[PDB]
């Protein structure tokens, strides 16, 4: 009735501490924050379950 | 009106769900990192001369 509930940091998994990948993660938008909405999401219901 | 988002955690908030109103709960704004003090560089000791 439940599973780990995960989290993940976009910014750590996307750019190794380099500035020049976090402008170039910057120009795709809101990629990051979907991305963590989702995940939150689905805390949020292992915790209903 | 206005809100500066970064005087404080509430105006990151705000800032963050883009609304000047908020209803209730916890939330998640951002991450955060511990800034790494000094260098260390290490070389080795004997070289040919």
């Amino acid at each position: 009735v439940s599973m780990a509930k995960t989290s993940v940091d976009c910014n750590m998994y996307i750019c190794g501490d380099s500035t020049e990948c976090a402008n170039l993660l910057l120009q795709y938008g809101s990629f990051c924050t979907q991305l963590n909405r989702a995940l939150s999401g689905i805390a949020a219901e292992q915790d209903r379950n | 009106d206005a809100v500066d988002c970064s005087q404080n955690p509430l105006a990151e908030l705000k800032c963050s769900v883009k609304s000047f109103e908020i209803d209730k709960g916890i939330y998640q704004t951002s991450n955060f990192r511990v800034v790494p003090s000094g260098d260390v560089v290490r070389f080795p000791n004997i070289t040919n001369l």
